[PDB]
């Protein structure tokens, strides 16, 4: 999922658009399919999560995912932003771009 | 002899000792194994043409092929022999090529 | 259990979608069933709970990336022209993230398929199911979507969204604001609930 | 990268009955192979002793 939407960023990105509206308009554009994504991996286990066998593991993958969609949300974009604002890191080699 | 055995007691049983039951042993996997190969040809003459009219345009010829084989056998009272069960198989190939 | 799991993924395309568009899709993915079963057949690895489950986890999968391709072709049709070519740039553009995506999955989940130890034996038989499954419905989802749309589906419209989910944008948008509003203090929550 | 390729689209659209008959006869071998599948409770993992 991340990976989906990093390819979304950067897809219209190449144009050299407002990165604000850039990542505004990713997200406004990727928030129907995740939301569905999100949904299948969820369910499918709720059935099953009767079953004692897949047990804790059905919880902890109907969890985890949820987590990790909401963050996928929010964290990434502001992260980005910032990384993006200001480079943080340093380390400049002389000898590479 | 079907009937004689069965006048008998359940406990007792009669079988065939000759070669009807060598020879079913071996074309046993046959019966199950050749028409999914026959499916397979199918598929890759379908590839070659474009519709399924086509297709059993020339599927006609295939069985029909069954007449020179037979014509060519009752005058001389030849026996069926293994061989040609086999090479039959070769003749539908050529012909359908 | 498993046609419970089915109609379920069945009802949520349904009301995701609302028309019987992702209907079409649901219909396509008995497919993958069949030939997975096939696999299986000719690997002579029979059923069994684990690989039940393991079609559970597979099915939702795949079912997301095929669900997720047809609901960016219909939107980016809809939202413009009406043609298959008025998608076939969907189809060019978004085809090669899919198999990315699919790959890397399906990466992450062979490592329980290479253990030696006697748990590695129940772990193998979903190994196989999964990789053959997510591997055919990415070929699947990638050769069958055209002509299941150019039959089952209708003309492009005007933008619009539902209204229900209108409160839910609201507050999308504005949390997104916020946490544009003060980037620090998102790192910082972060932090703090990961440690 | 989208470079001398992406004919995946087109060729898709092209040959209609090919994708048709490959469809079809994909779901009748999975079909009849269902039944002679097998079923057991699960895999009798190598007891050693
Ligand atoms: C001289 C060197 C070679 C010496 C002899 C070797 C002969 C050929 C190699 C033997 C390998 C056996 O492999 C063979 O197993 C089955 C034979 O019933 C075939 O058929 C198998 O696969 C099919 C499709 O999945 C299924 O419909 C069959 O039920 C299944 O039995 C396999 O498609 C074939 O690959």
């Amino acid at each position: 999922n991340s990976v989906i939407l990093v390819t979304q960023i950067d897809a219209f990105e190449k144009d050299g658009k407002t990165p604000w509206e850039a990542v505004l308009e990713a997200t406004h554009h990727r928030t129907r399919p995740i939301l569905l994504t999100a949904a299948a991996a969820s369910l499918g286990m709720i059935p099953i999560a009767r079953e004692v066998f897949w047990g804790p593991m059905a919880y902890a993958m109907i969890g985890g995912i949820v987590a990790a969609t909401l963050l996928t949300l929010i964290f990434l974009p502001a992260l980005y932003v910032a990384w993006y604002r200001i480079p943080e890191p340093g380390r400049h080699h002389h000898h590479h771009h | 002899v079907k009937r004689f055995a069965d006048g008998l007691p359940a406990n007792y049983r009669i079988e065939v000792g000759g070669t009807v039951e060598e020879s079913g042993k071996a074309e046993g996997p046959i019966a199950k194994v050749v028409p999914l190969m026959l499916f397979l040809m199918a598929t890759f003459l379908m590839i070659q043409l474009q519709s399924v009219q086509k297709l059993f345009l020339v599927a006609s010829v295939a069985p029909l092929g069954l007449i020179g084989v037979v014509a060519a056998l009752l005058p001389t009272g030849t026996p069926m022999g293994f061989v040609a069960i086999l090479g039959i198989l070769a003749l539908i190939g050529i012909i359908i090529r | 259990a498993l046609f419970e799991a089915v109609v379920i993924v069945l009802i949520v395309s349904f009301v995701s979608l609302g028309l019987r568009a992702g209907l079409v899709v649901a219909c396509s993915i008995p497919l993958v069933l069949a030939m997975v079963f096939v696999f299986m057949e000719y690997t002579d690895i029979t059923m069994q709970r684990v690989s039940l489950g393991a079609l559970i986890i597979a099915l939702g999968l795949l079912v997301d990336d095929a669900m997720i391709t047809v609901e960016m072709m219909i939107t980016r049709l809809e939202l413009g022209d009406s043609l298959h070519d008025s998608a076939t740039y969907a189809y060019t553009s978004t085809a090669f993230p899919m198999l990315t995506g699919t790959l890397v999955t399906v990466a992450g989940f062979v490592p329980i398929g290479l253990n030696a130890s006697s748990a590695g034996e129940y772990t193998f038989t979903l190994f196989a199911v999964i990789a053959v499954a997510l591997l055919l419905s990415w070929i699947v989802a990638v050769l069958f979507a055209p002509v299941i749309a150019v039959h089952i589906l209708p003309k492009t419209l005007k933008h619009k969204s539902e209204q229900k989910k209108g409160r839910i944008a609201e507050r999308f948008d504005s949390l997104l604001h916020l946490a544009m509003r003060r980037r620090w203090t998102t790192i910082f929550l972060t932090a703090l609930l990961f440690g | 990268m989208a470079k001398g390729g992406f004919n995946l689209s087109d060729w898709a659209l092209r040959h209609q009955s090919l994708v048709w008959y490959l469809m079809a006869v994909s779901l009748v071998m999975g079909v009849f192979s269902y039944l002679n599948l097998g079923r057991e409770e699960d895999p009798s993992f190598a007891i050693k002793t």
